[PDB]
């Protein structure tokens, strides 16, 4: 379900990174496979070519840690007015007080060590369940 | 406006806005079971000061175009502050 | 322009925001709507500094740029108890443990 329309139709686009991440654009191909694209440093923005109805998705190049671009998931290019650029801004997402913890122990403890940590099994193994675009197109296809 | 009072373990007492407490779906049970007080005798000042940052941040940023800002943990905290999310589901 | 402020006195920390062109004397408004204290029998402090009545939070120092919503400004309170007012006193937080050896 998750893939770009093959429509042949040049969209110009303004990718904004708004977030203190290093972003990672992600094009979903015509077979629906993520296919990274060049990283964006913090606050910077790329004029970069693509095309109606395909599908983009954003994330932060070191962890995989999921982006909102214009507020939702998804970025589809579309028709561009009077030859102006669609602006695809990038901002990190109001993360739950609990994703937000697992990003900061996980950035402080090697992936070996999360067993040594003093917590509960269920925060292990949601320490050990890194985010990935895998599961989340997972996650998009049955919603 | 309503406020409700969350006390840590070690006896401190924090106010915040009825709206932003019940960010935690824990809170809104132990609310809707004084009456608008919570006691957490398992989440000290230093962890539950932080929690009421949080749900000033997740109302003020939630569903907003302005650029959001990182929700900043320090190390020290991060351990605890994980357990009281989980535990909170916020 | 939303301010987001700690107000603390003792072992209390109100969680609120106002407007930084809102005054002292409407914060201390704010103050009585949760812990029922006039503004006669209340005192605003910035660090060990007493706040002016007429003066607009900007003015204070409570800037949107130095009281965010996740990293507030603190507002000392000190109530009037009878005569005299006490000294601001303002509890701290319980501290941190010492960080774990795989963090
Ligand atoms: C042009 O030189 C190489 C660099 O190419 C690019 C770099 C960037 C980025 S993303 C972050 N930084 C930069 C610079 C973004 C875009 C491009 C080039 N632009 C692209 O690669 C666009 C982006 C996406 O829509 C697919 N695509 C295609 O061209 C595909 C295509 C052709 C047709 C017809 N229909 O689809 C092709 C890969 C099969």
């Amino acid at each position: 379900v998750l893939r770009s329309v093959n429509s042949r139709e040049p969209s110009q686009v303004i990718f904004c990174n708004r977030s203190p991440r290093v972003v990672l654009p992600v094009w979903l191909n015509f077979d629906g496979e993520p296919q990274p694209y060049p990283t964006l440093p913090p606050g910077t923005g790329r004029r970069i070519h693509s095309y109606r109805g395909h599908l983009w998705l954003f994330r932060d190049a070191g962890t995989h840690d999921g982006l909102l671009v214009n507020q939702t998931e998804l970025f589809v290019p579309s028709l561009n007015v009077d030859g102006q650029p669609i602006f695809a801004n990038i901002t990190l997402p109001v993360y739950t007080l609990k994703e937000r913890c697992l990003q900061v122990v996980r950035s402080l403890v090697k992936p070996e060590n999360y067993r040594r940590l003093d917590i509960v099994r269920s925060l292990y193994e949601d320490l050990e369940d890194h985010p990935n675009v895998q599961k989340d197109l997972e996650r998009l296809t049955q919603e | 406006m309503m406020y409700v009072k969350l006390i840590s373990s070690d006896g401190h007492e924090f106010i915040v806005k009825r709206e932003h407490a019940l960010t935690s779906g824990t809170i809104k049970a132990m609310l809707s079971g004084e009456t608008n007080e919570v006691n957490f005798r398992e989440i000290p000042s230093h962890v539950l000061s932080k929690v009421c940052m949080y749900f000033t941040y997740k109302v003020r940023y939630t569903n907003s175009s302005t650029e959001i800002p990182e929700f900043p943990i320090a190390p020290e905290i991060a351990l605890e502050l994980l357990m009281a999310a989980n535990f909170l589901d916020c | 322009m939303d301010v987001f402020l700690m107000i603390r006195r003792h072992k209390t920390t109100i969680f609120t925001d106002a407007k930084e062109s809102s005054t002292v004397f409407e914060l201390k408004r704010i103050v009585e709507g949760i812990l029922k204290r006039p503004p006669d029998e209340q005192r605003l402090y910035k660090d060990d500094q007493l706040l002016d009545d007429g003066k607009t939070l900007g003015e204070c120092g409570f800037t949107s740029q130095t009281a965010r919503p996740q990293a507030p400004a603190t507002v000392g309170l000190a109530f009037r108890a009878d005569d005299t007012f006490e000294a601001l006193c303002i509890e701290p937080f319980s501290s941190p443990p010492e960080l774990p050896d795989v963090m």
